[PDB]
């Protein structure tokens, strides 16, 4: 029969012939193609729904992924929602656009638009008489990532040809690996504590660094003080980072003229 | 509860031994029993052992 | 509140709550009914202030006796709350007692006031 | 009783019961030896080696 | 008149008793054997 | 850094179109370039507007907003007289008009025609390979409305009835800024933060100048015949290339460098100048706001000018 | 299982938001406040000593700065940037507080009234060298001017005639507030309370289709204030006791109209509900005046004591909602109270965040802009996020 | 994986026999009444017998024993073991025993249930593994002998981790213990299943609902200052609110107006969900206490409404139903005792209700505008609706005589509402 909104998106049910469709307004109607009828609707109403899945191990959970960044696991043996999950992918990038889960396995694989892949486990049930009534909240695991924007500046971080420094555009400092792919991880912008005793400089909200426009590098004292250096956008001074312990250091230099950071460089 | 219990038995006590009108129904005594009682329970309620 | 003798005019509960809270700058006053009674039995009290707004009046008026027994000077301020928040406690105190030290800052300040207190008996 | 001790971080395993049937002692190829009730949860003697 | 009316309603408010960490803790003391019609006017006595 | 959020010359340089921040509103502002100040704020800080542009039959401005309007506002009298619409709330980049047809891109790719003699929508309409847009361009053919000229990162020349991309030139590293139409066949095009102006042919696709400056650049704005383009560089200085479609070679330095240094030493920015023939219309603020002009004449100055004031 | 009271239940599983988190609210959240930082408004032009006083013009955009570095500066404010427009220096006078003035009547004076610790205070005129005067002549009241090291400066219909005009109001020596004339100069009349005056507020109340009296509300050093109306001679027309206080230090009232946030339509006055006396002893007792109109000795709805020592700036939001006390003695030392609850605002004035020693603090009129100005020279800009 | 989690994977499966001597002892000394030394030498016909007697009186003070009697108290119990069976047996006996303890929960206080249900955890290991049935379905019970008895006989549960430091320890966990145990939703959850299948059994009584209210007032209270977890928290208390205001006795009833009343002062909620909440509440009203609770949660809850739409229509669908629950008479009485708790808005939306939907008592609106107090922008808007109403209808006098009171209070306010809409001349001239 005509449906009476676009049905975005669908996913074939491991249950006999019913097929989840996924409306561009949030409704997730199951039709039933023997009986060429729908067995249930839920409502996720406001909200567009990106992608479907179901798990297959036995118990029984449907998992919508909502392109508003949101995923939600509903529960069809109660018509409940076991757990919702809140911005795993950004919502300018698309949102969730793929959200599996695995055959037999409770484990879902999630990525968007953002250059995000995440997988989440739910965790056995922690009530062993009742069980499959309290479900825990589905636990982080391993992702993989880039940093959604095209990076603005390259480095290689040692001799060995291993590791890379991307500066990117979205204010972000990553380190890829070139082996095999499981070390791709963000230098996090935690300040250190400047020495005096007194507590630290910039912002206290986690706010990202400006936009990171030249760095420079090299692997001749690593881990015994600071490694890389790096010059922002229109910011009067230039920051240094840590290549072992991948985050910030402590000391900024400042350009002692009040004008932009453009070039900086560090003796071998 | 010893120190509190002798705080608010100095009050009760000066107040009936120096009040030259009172009905003797107790009404500031049971008062600080009350308030004595719920001191009580909300200072053993705590418990020190780390959960 | 008829109970409450003397207690003081304006002007007069305006003085000696100035020297209150300079007493209570120079840490030379002790607060609270049972410590003004402990320090008036060992005897070391110049004078004492009593708030009149409690809700018996007993709770203080005890004190008074054993000061007319040490010839001490006595006077009651309308306000537990002016009396907190002038010997610097967040709480409403009923009486405080200031202690003597001759080598204050002070002194004759404490000693005026302690004259335009025992002047009115 | 029907029990699953599967271990994968040593080869491939080798049984043999005790005279009587309580005790179960396991033996990998690349180092694993372990000593252990099965019908109680009471391993009482594991010991890797390198051999 | 349409910032006095929008003014107006949010002078026309009154003072709301809130709720904090220990607002019930007191509860537990007569939370045996009493009706719960007088539980539940203690706890609107709590609130308001 | 200025506080004049963005500034825009009416044709034949009488009038500055400016808007600047004032307490989270925007204080729109018009000024003559010989009083004018009793000019509007809007509403609220989540409703900042994002390009403008004149109209030249009575004389306003059309400013794209961000929550998903055009407002056509007269000058004369102060009120917005209409609001043009979307059905969309997403934010217009960028608006252009010609004669009578109005053409404003989205942040969310599509593009929609209107006409400011009608007052509705026409074409409501996306195409592939486009990811982002900020810049579009109606071209000058007379009344050529097809062929239009859509500019980010890389610039797309895009029929509207073909309504597909039929050229497409290398951009820059950057966000495209500038993108304007210079001769019947030649547009200048730079992008911000890089100093380099590139000029295209419209039929070839090949560079054919490279303009440099000695700093990025603000906004340009070129004569009646593509003979001379001053822009305004960001740290506040005037470049002026005179005669850039000649034949040093490849690359064209800047020729004229105005900037305006007052009595006691201190350095003023410039921001938005405009030169017709012979003349040129340089722009700065002397208090926090309101700004100041000068009609420089532009071709007897030397290389370089130091104007005092 | 199927093939197709219950209403909570039904929409709860529609909908997974439950606040109502728009701009649907028209009041400020409780125990929750939604505030960024912006770029310092001393940041184009440096100060040189304790910003000691912060103003705001009633109606255009600029923020009036004057310190004890003998200038006053008037920046242009918005959120990336801000600049200087004016900055006018007095040589041999330092002003101890400086503040716009804009007449009710025309909206077009827009004085400025500048005044140190000597005797006169200086009054400029903006209409865009500029020229300024030298209030320096009390009339008939020579020995009762110590100093013009604090005032204020309110608006008064005359009460035969609607001739609205300004008024500065000095603090006196003895128990004496003078209140002269803006323009002019005259003396109009000086009333007088015994013990000190410690600080005053302008209360303003309408009594018909424009037309409204004013009101001074005067404190003590002890405690009991007198309110008396001026717009006929000043004689006092309610005297009352605060509940407690001793030190007290800074009055102010507010939540309608006041010196923060006057009107310019004169039918825009409004009667201020929230006053708000604060002590040195860190305490802060607020009323309402809707239950404390005839009562001669009313009950504090709120006695803060959150933050210690003694406070120097209490002021209000321009529509009664946000009061803010601060400190001046101790470093980090200013704090933010929802008003209509009286409530603490937890989140925002926390140790990551840089007050110093906060000197003086305003609010702007409309735009939720907030300036704290400390001991160092600078003054930080926060924007609240939901005006 | 780990060879030591595998094993004790099979530890607690098979700490439910006894394969010597010592682990025999040390399973069967766990009992409710005696001690170790005692009970290690009992055999199972004596407490089987005692525990006969015990159910005997507790079936002659309570009918519904007897099928216990015939089924699982039998003679042939004390022969039948726990683990040789089948599995479906064994899940059964398993809500068998669910069903005796959820049943026996409220009898607690008596020497009888306490010696009758120490037989089947003597002899069906309910202290070892039907663990958690026996735990939150005595917890309400936890200042007693009883309660430390149970802990110190029992092995903790993985959810009820955080009483581990009152084992063996002679003084009773405390109310804050007992309030870090609601905490964490993962109990929560747990806890509010068993709630339900108590609800649908109809076992709910006054203490366990007293005690259920005081743990999720305080849970709230523990929350008041995290937005995080509130909005995480609401879709357990106030669902099952729900269908706990399913149910029929008055004391499950207010119990929930109660959690319902707390949650909406404690956050600002949505109108739609507090108009479905009050839909729910107020279609299922029975008994006496329930009306004036219901009355007063109504009231309050919607009192807490910050943002427009807090003084609007309430609709026709569940207006009706408040006009049939709720007569107009009695709201007066409401109105007119002494204490008045805070009632404006909802009164103000009552008003603008009665105005717009019934039009025909006029009376009783005047009546009650008369003697409650109101604030300005509520009686603006409801003489803005009036005047929409006097220039829909025809003016009879109730309707001039409510408006002469509008005109002889606040005149200004009236004025100004008709200079938004037209001249008084006008509307002097309609009426």
């Amino acid at each position: 029969n005509e449906f009476p909104d676009q049905i975005t998106t669908a996913e074939p049910a491991p249950v006999l012939d019913i097929i989840a469709l996924g409306t561009v307004t949030g409704e997730v109607i199951m039709f039933n193609m023997r009986k060429g009828k729908r067995i249930r609707t839920i409502k996720i109403p406001q909200s567009r729904i990106s992608s479907l899945s179901f798990r297959t191990d036995g118990s029984s959970h449907l998992s919508v992924g909502t392109s508003s960044g949101d995923l939600i696991f509903y529960d069809l043996d109660r018509r409940s929602r076991i757990h919702v999950l809140k911005n795993i992918h950004r919502e300018s990038y698309g949102g969730v656009t793929q959200a599996t889960f695995l055959n037999g396995q409770p484990i879902i694989v999630t990525s968007g638009g953002d250059n995000s892949l995440k997988e989440y486990v739910f965790d056995p049930s922690l009530s062993q008489g009742s069980g499959d009534v309290v479900v825990q909240p589905p636990r982080y695991l391993r992702s993989r990532g880039g940093h959604s924007q095209p990076p603005s500046y390259i480095a290689f971080a040692d001799s060995q040809s291993h590791f890379m420094l991307s500066a990117s555009k979205d204010r972000s400092l990553w380190s890829f690996s070139l082996r095999k792919d499981a070390q791709s991880q963000e230098m996090s912008q935690r300040l250190h504590k400047k020495q005096d005793g007194g507590r630290v400089g910039g912002s206290t909200i986690k706010s990202k660094f400006p936009e990171i426009v030249a760095l420079a590098i090299e692997n001749a004292r690593i881990g015994e003080w600071e490694n890389i250096i790096t010059a922002h956008k229109d910011e009067k001074f230039a920051r240094t980072w840590d290549m072992r312990n991948k985050r910030v250091g402590r000391w900024t230099f400042d350009t002692t003229d009040d004008g932009f950071v453009k070039s900086v460089a560090m003796s071998q | 509860i010893a120190r509190v219990l002798a705080a608010k038995a100095a009050v009760s006590l000066r107040y009936d031994a120096l009040a030259e009108d009172r009905d003797d129904s107790g009404d500031i005594g049971l008062e600080s029993r009350a308030k004595v009682e719920n001191r009580l329970s909300q200072l053993e309620g705590r418990d020190l052992r780390t959960t | 509140n008829p109970k409450a003798f003397p207690l003081a005019d304006a002007a007069l509960t305006q003085q000696i709550l100035d020297v209150v809270q300079q007493a209570a700058n120079l840490r030379q006053l002790k607060k609270g009914a049972n410590e003004a009674t402990k320090t008036l039995n060992r005897g070391i009290s110049e004078f004492i202030i009593m708030a009149a707004d409690c809700e018996p009046i007993e709770i203080l008026l005890h004190l008074p006796l054993l000061c007319e027994d040490k010839n001490v000077p006595y006077v009651f301020v309308p306000s537990r709350v002016a009396l907190g928040r002038a010997c610097g406690v967040s709480r409403p105190v009923i009486a405080a007692s200031i202690t003597t030290n001759d080598a204050s800052a002070i002194k004759t300040q404490i000693y005026a006031v302690k004259d335009k207190i025992e002047t009115l008996l | 009783k029907a029990l699953d001790l599967s271990l994968k971080e040593f080869g491939p395993y080798h049984i043999k019961y005790a005279k009587n049937g309580t005790h179960l002692l396991i033996t990998g190829r690349k180092g694993h030896v372990a000593s252990m009730d099965w019908r109680k949860g009471q391993l009482r003697a594991e010991l890797f080696l390198n051999e | 008149d349409e910032e006095d009316i929008a003014l107006e309603f949010i002078n026309g408010e009154k003072k709301d008793k809130l709720v904090n960490m220990n607002s019930f803790t007191s509860m537990f003391d007569n939370i045996q054997n009493v009706q719960m019609d007088t539980f539940f006017d203690r706890v609107m006595k709590v609130l308001t | 850094d200025s506080p004049v959020l963005q500034s825009a010359y009416d044709p034949s340089g009488q009038y500055l179109c400016y808007v600047t921040v004032a307490l989270d509103k925007q204080r729109v502002g018009v000024q003559p370039t010989q009083w004018n100040e009793n000019f509007l704020y809007l509403e609220d800080s989540k409703l900042k507007v994002t390009c403008l542009k004149w109209v030249n039959d009575t004389v306003a401005i059309i400013l794209g907003m961000n929550n998903g309007e055009i407002w056509l506002y007269s000058v004369l009298a102060n009120e917005v007289t209409y609001k043009f619409t979307t059905g969309n709330s997403y934010e217009i980049k960028d608006i252009d008009l010609m004669g009578n047809q109005l053409w404003c891109i989205d942040s969310s790719d599509a593009f929609y025609q209107f006409d400011l003699l009608q007052f509705k929508l026409l074409q409501h309409f996306r195409i592939n390979n486009c990811v982002q847009l900020n810049k579009l361009t109606i071209v000058p053919a007379g009344d050529s409305v097809a062929q239009l000229l859509v500019a980010s990162h890389s610039i797309s020349l895009i029929d509207i009835e073909e309504k597909k991309v039929v050229m497409t030139f290398p951009g820059h590293v950057s966000p495209v800024s500038t993108l304007q139409v210079i001769t019947n066949e030649f547009f200048i095009s730079g992008a911000e933060g890089d100093r380099f102006l590139n000029v295209y042919d419209i039929h070839s696709g090949m560079t054919k100048c490279v303009l440099v400056a000695e700093s990025d650049i603000k906004e340009l704005s070129h004569s009646g015949q593509a003979d001379s383009i001053a822009v305004t560089t960001e740290d506040g200085s005037l470049e002026i290339f005179v005669d850039p479609l000649v034949s040093g070679n490849k690359s064209k330095k800047s020729s004229k460098k105005i900037q305006i240094v007052s009595k006691d030493g201190r350095k003023v920015p410039i921001y938005n100048a405009f030169i017709n023939k012979d003349l040129l219309n340089v722009s700065w603020l002397q208090n926090a706001t309101m700004p100041y002009f000068k009609n420089l004449q532009w071709r007897e100055i030397p290389n370089e000018y130091t104007v005092e004031i | 299982d199927e093939s197709d009271i219950n209403a909570l239940t039904k929409i709860l599983s529609t909908t997974y938001n439950y606040k109502d988190t728009l701009s649907n609210s028209k009041l400020l959240p409780p125990k929750k406040l939604d505030i960024v930082r912006l770029k310092d408004a001393n940041a184009s032009h440096p100060s040189h000593s304790a910003i000691q006083s912060l103003s705001f013009h009633p109606s255009k955009p600029l923020l009036l700065t004057g310190g004890y570095d003998k200038t006053l500066r008037i920046y242009h404010i918005d959120g990336k940037t801000n600049h200087l427009v004016t900055s006018l220096h007095l040589v041999g006078s330092p002003i101890q507080t400086c503040t716009f003035y804009t007449s009710l009547s025309n909206q077009n004076q827009q004085n400025i009234f500048t005044a140190g610790r000597r005797r006169y205070m200086h009054s400029w005129d903006l209409s865009l060298t500029a020229k300024i005067e030298k209030f320096s002549r009390l009339y008939g009241h020579e020995s009762t001017q110590r100093s013009f090291e604090n005032f204020k400066v309110a608006h008064l219909q005359n009460s035969q005639t609607n001739s609205v005009h300004g008024i500065v109001l000095l603090q006196g020596n003895n128990g004496w507030i003078n209140i002269l004339h803006s323009t002019s100069g005259l003396w109009l009349m000086g009333c007088k309370i015994e013990g000190v005056i410690t600080d005053f507020c302008i209360d303003y109340q309408p009594i018909s289709r424009g037309k409204f009296r004013t009101i001074l509300i005067a404190v003590n050093a002890y405690g009991e204030v007198w309110e008396f109306d001026l717009n006929k001679n000043g004689h006092v027309i309610r005297r009352w006791k605060d509940q407690g206080g001793v030190g007290i230090t800074k009055i102010q009232v507010g939540g309608g109209t006041t010196t923060t946030c006057p009107a310019l339509q004169i039918s825009k006055i409004k009667q201020n509900r929230w006053l708000a006396v604060g002590s040195e002893s860190g305490f802060v007792n607020l009323y309402d005046r809707n239950n404390a109109m005839t009562s001669s000795t009313p009950t504090p709805v709120a006695a803060l004591d959150q933050l210690t020592t003694t406070i120097s700036n209490l002021q209000f939001s321009p529509d009664g909602q946000i009061l803010c006390m601060a400190s001046r003695a101790v470093k980090d030392a200013l704090r933010l109270v929802h008003l209509p609850s009286c409530s603490v605002f937890s989140n925002w004035p926390t140790s990551g965040t840089p007050l110093g020693k906060v000197t003086s603090v305003a609010f702007s009129p409309s735009g939720g802009l907030l300036a704290v100005g400390n001991e160092q020279g600078k003054v930080r800009l926060w924007k609240l996020n939901h005006y | 994986s780990s060879l030591s989690d595998q094993l004790a994977q099979v530890a607690s499966n098979n700490a439910t026999v006894a394969l010597d001597r010592k682990r025999r002892q040390k399973l069967h000394s766990a009992s409710l009444i005696y001690n170790s030394k005692t009970a290690a030498t009992q055999d199972y016909d004596f407490i089987f017998e005692n525990a006969s007697k015990a159910l005997e009186e507790l079936s002659q003070i309570e009918p519904k024993f007897a099928i216990f009697s015939r089924t699982l108290f039998s003679e042939s119990s004390i022969s039948l073991d726990r683990n040789v069976q089948t599995k479906e047996e064994i899940k059964d006996l398993d809500n068998a025993i669910n069903a005796y303890l959820l049943l026996a929960s409220s009898k607690w206080y008596l020497a009888p249930t306490l010696h009758a249900t120490e037989w089947l955890v003597r002899r069906f290991q309910i202290h070892v593994k039907n663990t958690e049935m026996l735990l939150l379905s005595t917890l309400n019970y936890y200042q007693t002998p009883v309660f430390k008895r149970i802990l110190s006989i029992i092995k903790l549960p993985p959810l009820f981790n955080c009483l581990s430091n009152f084992v063996r320890s002679e003084k009773p966990p405390t109310a804050l213990t007992m309030i870090k145990l609601f905490n964490d939703m993962d109990f929560l959850k747990l806890y509010t299943s068993y709630l339900d299948q108590c609800i649908k059994h109809n076992a709910t009584y006054t203490n366990q609902l007293l005690f259920t209210t005081c743990c999720f007032i305080n849970v709230v209270a523990f929350n008041s200052n995290n937005d995080e977890k509130l909005n995480q928290l609401v879709p357990i208390l106030l669902e099952i609110s729900a269908k706990l205001l399913a149910s029929k006795s008055k004391d499950c009833q207010i119990a929930a107006h109660t959690i319902l009343v707390v949650f909406a002062t404690a956050l600002p909620l949505k109108k739609t969900i507090i108009l479905a909440a009050m839909e729910t509440i107020l279609s299922n009203l029975d008994a006496k206490e329930a009306k004036h609770s219901a009355l007063l949660t109504i009231c309050k809850l919607f009192q807490t409404l910050k943002g427009q739409g807090n003084v609007d229509q309430l609709p026709s669908k569940i207006f009706k139903l408040f006009d049939s629950k709720f007569d107009t008479v009695s709201i007066l009485t409401f109105l007119d005792k002494e204490d008045k708790p805070v009632c404006d808005k909802f009164i103000t939306s009552y008003t603008r209700s009665i105005a717009r939907y019934d039009r025909s008592k006029l009376n009783i609106i005047l009546s009650l505008l008369k003697k409650i107090r109101l604030e300005r922008y509520e009686v603006r808007l409801i003489i803005t609706d009036l005047i929409y109403l006097s220039e829909i209808l025809e003016d009879k006098s109730q309707l001039v005589e409510l408006f002469e009171y509008f005109i002889s209070i606040n005149e200004d306010l009236v004025l100004k509402c008709l200079k938004s809409l037209g001249l008084t001349g006008e509307l002097f001239e309609i009426r």
